[PDB]
């Protein structure tokens, strides 16, 4: 496979910080009054 | 300083400086570069055939596929010629065939693919798929694999001649 | 506190049953606080542009994955021996058994095996190569951009829509038939017969060489003489292998009928042929309603004076304009049955007229996309059934619909309901009684007593077609019949040879099991319109709850009292109905 | 908060009001009916919703009517 | 009652003093389409009619230089389909085309009042100025017209069924 | 719930009576009930005998007679279309 | 075969359509 | 009332004669549809780069830099064979000049007297009046430079000589 490497570096990247990031700050919007 | 052998792009950089701004390459010499990168990956798939049909005569009951043997020479070698002939049209007639003359068409009123310096390796190859198909039918491997090798050595002296400017751009 | 700004009473909500809820309710913009009409269409309109961009994505996305970790190219030389592959997998939690497991494809990786088809309908349309894949996926990535920046260029103040532009029924009606549907029919024709046709037939066309390429070795000479029938001339041999040049023909627009004999599909001539007929056809009907210069119909000339004068309808449809124009959900509704319809269609249509070369010999992808696409079409069906209770609910004005189509069907609401009812109970205990009957006499050793029932009318139908197995002798089946005379020059050998042949899924042979089944299904699709029509014609109100029209679409109950108000809302018709949708296409 | 209706369909029965278990219906004077008075609703905030006022509504269709609307601490019944 | 077609009653959209009035409608297509547009189409087909009637029988008398080469024998419709295959009768049609693009506006121009059925405002000499030569005048174009559409069939249709040509039908 | 544009020259064509108002024939309103059902007759007659002559469909059939094969559906209206017609007095 | 500049190129398109996607969901977001 | 340039038709309604170069020509309405002042100064911008299109081509057939890559008399074929890293470098260029231009602002935003960019250094125009004449003179050429670059681009795709050759040699005696 041509950018192999890619896989490596993106599907933990897609899978566990993108949600975590995403998760973190819709749980700040959710909570936030102003 | 090469084509890939697979994907066919610009290998190595290795005042004709490759950046963009400072490229002296001209647009002729980038469609030169895509079509030759092009033609390495049509010939670099011959090696592919040459073991399909190495493995289709050592099995228990030997059969030439010519449904493989065919649509190969249909996707690969009538694609190999295809690129050469516009390589040797470039080659020749010059700027015209980057569009100096317009839109591809009919009439094109432009020196023809043949006259080239280059053009007796397409002449070579189309011998090649013409001996690729007649083998096929013919249900003889050994002549898909030499028609196959014949492809091959052409298409390598091709670009060997041919000299490209590989544009990394 | 501001998270559904949308909603302020989700807004003070203290609870978690406030994140729930604003989730929940995003998307239903008709119910957001200080919302005007301007405003809905026109977030309706963008938010139309990022469904547009994602779906474009989402083929952007198979097509780059395929280009990039499929097998292609290799797919392509053998595609009856090669597996296709969906996308590779890496997955940190695969032990080395797994790894080695899915390595399959002729790839060094563990991969997916694609059960969707796109090999082979990449196959068919001319896809050769990665590079034509990886420039499909390129041209989506540009087109989901485009409509991106279309979706937020049509908010913005001097290119904000207005309410007469977003109710243009006409304009809209005219551009969609003659552009959306016929227009980019007819520049499928073009495709196929510029670039599908060749590339079946070994030659290689692509924009560097398409326009100084001729479809036809005459070359529109033909077309424009009224020597149409040239462009039939010399069609594809039986001989042909696909994708290359033996066995290949000159011609790009035929109705030989039937299938390829090799790929096992339907001629790309042929389909070059359909999309040319059905793009004039839908082109002409694009010309049908009035917009600027005076010529066409008016959509509200037309629904008002369709009232039968023997008064059975009452009012007819005077009054039916202006309910589905002001009326996004009866809209939906509509748009949303007639799909369900269509991808039903596309479902049993596309196993038994296979278009993609050699496919329906990957049952596994056959088996998918029937599945996939019957699923789907439950999907669409119960919520065009849903948004018509929504409508009831939300949109329906009784006194704006005196009388109409409409409000009659509401004054016979019981009528229709309990004869649901009844068809849902007569075939529901007969159906069953049948297959108990069967299940306990092949039980007691006697197989033979079982009531065994013969599909004749759907036989009846194959034989009007051309079966012969039945023996039927009617209409195609029949040699010397008008209707077998008639199409014996045009379409009939090649349909004849399909439909006998027993090699294909076209009209499969039919018993006492495929009776009983399509009762089921029968039992099925009237169960679930009886709770879906309930729903949608309760929504409004009933004897149990007069007021239902005041709670909404979507309320829990109306309490213990009356006896107990548990599923009453039209919401809960829905919610029943989905079980009866998944229980019939399962 | 919930929003509690009374409509002049209301016989003056008073037992919505006895069945409120949150105090949100009272009684007061309308010559409408028989009975010289009619339900109200000053305090439809302590509404839980729990519909026992239809409940014990006898009109045929009943004259209080809860609409269950936005949530609060109080509407919800929480004791938390 | 009808001044050409005495049996047939008068037709109801026609009128005195437009140009080549004879009463003369006995389908009544008058009241299908509309008299506007039927009175710019009618003197639409009489110009490109005449234009040709003229073009046959000039064509037959003379050619222009070396249009004999292009077209060895084909004359009438014959020049046509030669002249496809070369550069003639596509480029006449896109500035045909491009003055009827301009027609088009003229046509919606009609159809609301502003414009007259017709009128292009074409005097390079002004032969009407009189207005009541302009009355007559145009009744001549309108009668010509429509007997040079008729006469442009009948020629065409004789070169159909004969080969020879409009003057060489009659010469042989 | 907001005004819903209609092209203009839209009227009104909602009937109870006989036979609708002969605005619903649009360009047709003023057409005679006899030069209808003269129409009528005239195309179903030569639509089925368009229709008939090609039955036995060919790779060459007559443009002519397909395109005057048309006329039999278009007949179907053009009756309708007298019978408005002659209700209405014309 | 796709080489890694396809993918890179790929990658940017996919970027500016990311960047647009985000303009697009303020925008309807208001 | 009725335009001067097509008599039948009538005269546009944003148009008056307040502009140069105005005969009523406007038939298919785009001043309805689009900004006059949009209109404008694009046409200006058109003729402007056509101007020098027309004076490149004719003077690149006469004379041309002494290196190869610049000796092609066609237009079209010059294209290709320059150095493309200085075609890309011309582009970038122009796009600095057009962020120069119209202080950044572009579609809505600019509407700056249209086609105007202040580029006046040499007291060419020494009466305003004659300013007003040569801004006739300039929309005027323009539209001929419009209309002829691209018969001489189209006469480079058909002949492969370029303009001046296109002009000298025709197939006069020739099919
Ligand atoms: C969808 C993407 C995804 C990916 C890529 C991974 C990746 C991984 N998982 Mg899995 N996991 C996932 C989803 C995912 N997880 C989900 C959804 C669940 C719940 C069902 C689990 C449940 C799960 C379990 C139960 C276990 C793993 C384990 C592992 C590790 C593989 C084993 C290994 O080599 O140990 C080597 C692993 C390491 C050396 C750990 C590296 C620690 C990382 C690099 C630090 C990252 C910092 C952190 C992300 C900061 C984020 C903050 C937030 C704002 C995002 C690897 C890190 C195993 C594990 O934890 O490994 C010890 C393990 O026991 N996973
Ligand atoms: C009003 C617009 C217009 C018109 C009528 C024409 C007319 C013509 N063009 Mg030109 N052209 C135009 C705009 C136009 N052009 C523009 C804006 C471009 C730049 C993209 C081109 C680029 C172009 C090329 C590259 C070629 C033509 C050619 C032609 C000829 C038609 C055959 C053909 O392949 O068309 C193609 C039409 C287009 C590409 C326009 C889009 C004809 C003289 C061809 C020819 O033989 O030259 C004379 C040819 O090879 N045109
Ligand atoms: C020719 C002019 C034209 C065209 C092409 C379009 C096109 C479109 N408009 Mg329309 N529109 C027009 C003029 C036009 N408009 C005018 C003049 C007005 C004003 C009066 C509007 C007002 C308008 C509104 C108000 C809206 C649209 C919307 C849409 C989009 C529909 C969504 C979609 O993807 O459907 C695509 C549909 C098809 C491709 C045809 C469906 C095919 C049927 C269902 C089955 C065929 C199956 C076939 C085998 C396909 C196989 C695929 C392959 C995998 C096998 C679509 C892009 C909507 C939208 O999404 O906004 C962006 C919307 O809200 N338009
Ligand atoms: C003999 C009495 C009787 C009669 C004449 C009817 C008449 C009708 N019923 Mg039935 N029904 C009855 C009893 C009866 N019902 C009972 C007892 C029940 C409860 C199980 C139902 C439940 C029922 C449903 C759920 C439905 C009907 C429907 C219908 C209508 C369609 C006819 C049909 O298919 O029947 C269908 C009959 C049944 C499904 C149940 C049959 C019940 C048994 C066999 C009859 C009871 C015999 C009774 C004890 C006789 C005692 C008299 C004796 C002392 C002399 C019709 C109005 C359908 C409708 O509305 O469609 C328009 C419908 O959906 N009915
Ligand atoms: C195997 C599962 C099953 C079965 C048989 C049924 C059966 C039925 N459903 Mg239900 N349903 C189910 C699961 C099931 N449902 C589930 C999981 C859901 C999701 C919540 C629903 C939701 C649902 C709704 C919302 C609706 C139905 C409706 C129906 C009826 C549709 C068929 C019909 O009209 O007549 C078929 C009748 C039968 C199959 C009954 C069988 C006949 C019996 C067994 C005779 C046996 C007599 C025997 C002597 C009894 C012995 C008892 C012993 C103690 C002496 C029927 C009563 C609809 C309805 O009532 O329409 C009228 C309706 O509105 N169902
Ligand atoms: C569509 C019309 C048309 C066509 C196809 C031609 C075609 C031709 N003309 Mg041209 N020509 C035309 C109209 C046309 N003419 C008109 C209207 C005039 C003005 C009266 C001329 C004036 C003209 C001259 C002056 C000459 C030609 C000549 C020629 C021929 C050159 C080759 C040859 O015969 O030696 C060539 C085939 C040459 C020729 O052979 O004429 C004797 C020549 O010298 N032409
Ligand atoms: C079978 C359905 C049907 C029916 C009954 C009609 C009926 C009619 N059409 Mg419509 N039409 C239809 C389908 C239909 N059309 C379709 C499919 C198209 C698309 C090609 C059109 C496009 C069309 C146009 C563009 C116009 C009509 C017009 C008319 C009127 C013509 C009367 C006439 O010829 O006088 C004798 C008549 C009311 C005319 C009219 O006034 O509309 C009201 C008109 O201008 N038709
Ligand atoms: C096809 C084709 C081409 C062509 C072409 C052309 C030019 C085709 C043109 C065809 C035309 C104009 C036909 C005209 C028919 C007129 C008729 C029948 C009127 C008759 C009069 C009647 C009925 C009654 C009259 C009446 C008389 C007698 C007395 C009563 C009253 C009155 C009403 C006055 C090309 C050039 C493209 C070449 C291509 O390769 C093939
Ligand atoms: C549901 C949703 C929500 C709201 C509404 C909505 C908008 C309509 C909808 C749409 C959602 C949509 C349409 C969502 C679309 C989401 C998309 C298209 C996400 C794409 C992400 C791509 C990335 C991160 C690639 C980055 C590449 C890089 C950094 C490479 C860089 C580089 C490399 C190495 C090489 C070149 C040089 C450099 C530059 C250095
Ligand atoms: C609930 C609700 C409330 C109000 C609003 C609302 C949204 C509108 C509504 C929803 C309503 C909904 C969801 C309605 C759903 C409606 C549906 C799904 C209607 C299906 C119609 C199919 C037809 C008429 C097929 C006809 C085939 C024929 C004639 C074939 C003929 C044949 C041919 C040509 C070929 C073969 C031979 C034969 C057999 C002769
Ligand atoms: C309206 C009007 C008024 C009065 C009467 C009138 C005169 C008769 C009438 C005019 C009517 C008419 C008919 C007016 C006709 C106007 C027409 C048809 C103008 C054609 C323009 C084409 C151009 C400018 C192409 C430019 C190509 C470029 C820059 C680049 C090309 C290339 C690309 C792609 C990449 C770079 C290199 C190459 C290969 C060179
Ligand atoms: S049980 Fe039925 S009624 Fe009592 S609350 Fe839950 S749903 Fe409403
Ligand atoms: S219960 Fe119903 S009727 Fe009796 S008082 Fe309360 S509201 Fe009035
Ligand atoms: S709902 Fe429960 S609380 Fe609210 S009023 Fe009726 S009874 Fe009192």
């Amino acid at each position: 496979m041509t950018a192999a490497y890619l896989p490596s570096i993106l599907v933990p990247i897609i899978g566990l910080i993108f949600p975590g990031l995403v998760m973190a700050f819709a749980f700040i919007y959710i909570e936030q009054d102003e | 300083a090469s084509l890939d052998p697979k994907t066919g792009f610009p290998i190595q950089g290795g005042s004709a400086g490759c950046q963009p701004m400072t490229q002296a390459a001209s647009i002729l010499d980038k469609q030169r570069t895509v079509l030759a990168g092009k033609i390495t990956v049509a010939a670099n798939k011959v090696p592919v055939l040459t073991a399909a049909v190495d493995k289709m005569k050592t099995a228990k009951k030997p059969k030439l596929d010519r449904d493989y043997v065919l649509r190969y020479s249909a996707l690969y070698l009538t694609t190999l010629v295809d690129a050469m002939e516009q390589y040797c049209l470039r080659d020749a007639n010059g700027a015209k065939a980057a569009g100096g003359a317009g839109l591809p068409k009919f009439k094109e009123t432009l020196k023809p693919a043949s006259s080239s310096s280059l053009y007796s390796y397409v002449d070579t190859v189309k011998s090649g798929i013409a001996a690729v198909s007649a083998a096929a039918k013919a249900g003889d491997f050994d002549g898909v694999n030499k028609a196959a090798g014949d492809i091959k050595t052409a298409a390598d002296s091709f670009l060997s001649t041919a000299n490209p400017p590989i544009i990394f751009n | 506190t501001k998270f559904p700004k949308f909603s302020q009473a989700l807004a003070q909500d203290p609870a978690t049953r406030r994140i729930w809820y604003g989730l929940a309710t995003a998307h239903d913009l008709e119910s957001h606080d200080g919302m005007t009409e301007e405003n809905l269409y026109q977030k309706i309109f963008a938010s139309h542009f990022g469904h547009l961009a994602v779906i474009f994505l989402w083929t952007s996305g198979n097509l780059f994955h395929v280009a990039w970790q499929g097998n292609f190219e290799q797919w392509v030389l053998n595609p009856l021996k090669v597996k296709p592959i969906a996308h590779a997998i890496w997955d940190p939690h695969f032990g080395q058994p797994a790894v080695k497991a899915f390595t399959k494809g002729g790839v060094s990786y563990p991969v997916n095996i694609a059960t969707s088809g796109v090999y082979h309908w990449w196959y068919t349309i001319g896809m050769r190569s990665n590079t034509d894949l990886y420039a499909g996926s390129l041209f989506l990535l540009f087109l989901a951009g485009v409509f991106l920046f279309a979706g937020w260029l049509h908010l913005q103040p001097k290119f904000r829509p207005g309410l007469s532009w977003f109710k243009n029924n006409e304009s809209r009606l005219n551009h969609h038939l003659s552009g959306l549907f016929g227009f980019s029919s007819l520049a499928w024709s073009a495709h196929l017969i510029h670039v599908a046709i060749p590339e079946a037939r070994g030659q290689h066309v692509c924009w560097d060489n398409f326009t100084k390429v001729a479809p036809h070795p005459a070359g529109l000479q033909p077309f424009f003489t009224g020597n149409w029938g040239a462009y039939a001339a010399s069609p594809d041999t039986t001989n042909h292998i696909f994708g290359t040049s033996e066995g290949a023909g000159t011609a790009i627009l035929t109705f030989l009928g039937g299938f390829h004999p090799q790929t096992q599909a339907l001629w790309l001539t042929d389909i070059a042929h359909h999309h040319l007929a059905i793009g004039v056809v839908f082109i002409f009907a694009g010309h049908m309603y009035r917009t600027n210069w005076g010529i066409g119909h008016s959509l509200k000339e037309i629904l008002d004076a369709h009232r039968p004068p023997g008064g059975r309808l009452g009012a007819g449809h005077k009054g039916i304009f202006e309910t589905l124009t002001n009326s996004l959900h009866f809209q939906l509704g509509l748009a949303l049955a007639s799909l369900g319809v269509i991808t039903s269609l596309v479902a049993q249509h596309m196993y038994a007229l296979p278009s993609y070369a050699f496919i329906a010999k990957d049952y596994v992808t056959q088996s998918a996309l029937y599945t996939h696409h019957q699923y789907i079409a439950g999907f669409l069906m119960v919520g065009a059934f849903a948004h018509g209770a929504i409508f009831f609910v939300r949109d329906y004005d009784p006194e704006q619909n005196k009388n109409n189509v409409l409000a009659r069907i509401l004054d016979h609401k019981e009528a229709i309901i309990s004869h649901l009812s009844w068809v849902s109970l007569f075939l529901g205990f007969h159906t069953l009684g049948i297959y108990v009957h069967n299940d306990v006499v092949v039980a007691f050793g006697t197989p033979e007593k079982q009531i065994l029932v013969e599909p004749v009318f759907a036989q009846w139908i194959q034989a009007s077609s051309g079966k012969a197995l039945y023996g039927f002798d009617v209409l195609l089946s029949s040699t010397n019949s008008v209707a077998a005379n008639a199409s014996s020059n045009i379409w009939l050998p090649g349909w004849l040879e399909a439909i006998n042949s027993g090699k294909n899924s076209l009209f499969l042979p039919i018993g006492p099991g495929d009776f009983l089944i399509h009762h089921a299904i029968a039992l099925a699709l009237h169960t679930t319109t009886l709770i879906l029509v309930k729903g949608a014609l309760d929504a409004r109100g009933s004897k149990l709850m007069p007021d239902k029209k005041d709670f909404g679409y979507a309320f829990p109950c109306d309490g213990p009292g009356r006896g107990g108000t548990c599923d009453i809302s039209a919401w809960d018709a829905f919610y029943l109905s989905m079980f009866w949708m998944l229980n019939t296409i399962g | 908060s919930h929003s509690v209706k009374v409509y002049d369909t209301c016989i003056g029965c008073t037992q919505c009001v006895r069945a409120c278990p949150c105090d949100v219906l009272e009684m007061v004077s309308w010559d409408g009916c028989k009975a010289g008075q009619i339900a109200s609703a000053p305090r439809t905030e302590d509404c839980i919703g729990c519909k026992r006022c239809e409940t014990a509504c006898p009109t045929d269709f009943l004259s209080v009517r809860v609409y269950l609307g936005g949530e609060t601490t109080r509407s919800m019944g929480l004791a938390y | 009652m009808s001044e050409s077609v005495p049996f047939l009653k008068k037709p109801e959209a026609l009128d005195s003093s437009m140009a080549g009035y004879a009463g003369f409608d006995p389908l009544g297509l008058s009241s299908i389409a509309d008299i506007k547009f039927l009175q710019e189409s009618e003197i639409k087909h009489c110009r490109i009619a005449m234009l040709a009637a003229a073009g046959s029988i000039a064509q037959d008398i003379f050619t222009f230089p070396g249009v004999s080469k292009v077209v060895g024998t084909a004359k009438m419709t014959g020049v046509h389909d030669v002249l496809v295959k070369q550069g003639a009768m596509g480029q006449i049609l896109l500035w045909t085309s491009f003055l009827e693009v301009f027609g088009t506006i003229a046509l919606l121009e009609t159809l609301d009042g502003k414009r007259a059925p017709g009128d292009f405002k074409f005097d390079p000499l002004g032969f009407s100025k009189n207005a009541e030569t302009a009355k007559r005048y145009q009744l001549s174009e309108i009668k010509n017209g429509r007997l040079a559409m008729l006469a442009t069939g009948g020629m065409v249709h004789g070169y159909f069924i004969t080969g020879k040509g409009p003057l060489e039908l009659l010469t042989n | 719930f907001s005004p819903v544009p209609s092209p203009e020259g839209t009227k009104e064509t909602y009937w109870e009576t006989k036979a609708p108002s002969s605005d619903v024939l649009g360009i047709g309103a003023g057409v005679s009930s006899g030069n209808f059902a003269a129409a009528s007759v005239f195309a179903a007659l030569v639509g089925g005998y368009c229709t008939g002559q090609v039955i036995p469909l060919t790779v060459e059939p007559n443009p002519l007679f397909l395109a005057g094969s048309f006329l039999l559906p278009y007949s179907w209206a053009l009756h309708v279309a007298a019978w408005i017609q002659k209700n209405n007095g014309k | 075969m796709i080489s890694d500049t396809q993918i890179f190129i790929a990658l940017i398109l996919a970027l500016v359509s990311l960047v647009l996607a985000i303009r697009l969901g303020r925008a309807l977001y208001q | 009332d009725m335009s001067a340039s097509v008599p039948f038709l009538p005269r546009p309604a944003a148009l008056d004669g307040s502009m140069v170069g105005d005969v009523g020509f406007d038939p298919l309405g785009f001043t309805t549809k689009y900004d006059i002042k949009w209109l404008r100064e694009s046409e200006l911008k058109h003729g402007r780069v056509c101007m020098l299109a027309s004076l490149g081509c004719i003077v690149q057939e006469i004379v041309h830099l002494p290196f190869e890559a610049t000796s092609n008399p066609v237009a079209s074929e010059a294209f290709f064979q320059v150095p493309a890293g200085g075609l890309w470098q011309i582009f970038a260029g122009i796009g600095i000049v057009e962020h120069f231009s119209n202080n950044f602002k572009m579609s809505g935003s600019t509407m700056r007297a249209p086609g105007n960019l202040g580029f006046d250094p040499l007291n060419f125009g020494k009466n305003p009046s004659a300013r007003a004449r040569y801004e006739l003179a300039e929309i005027k050429n323009g539209r001929l430079a419009m209309l002829g670059f691209g018969g001489m681009i189209h006469g480079c795709f058909i002949t492969g000589k370029g303009p001046i050759g296109a002009l000298t040699s025709m197939d006069w005696h020739q099919s």
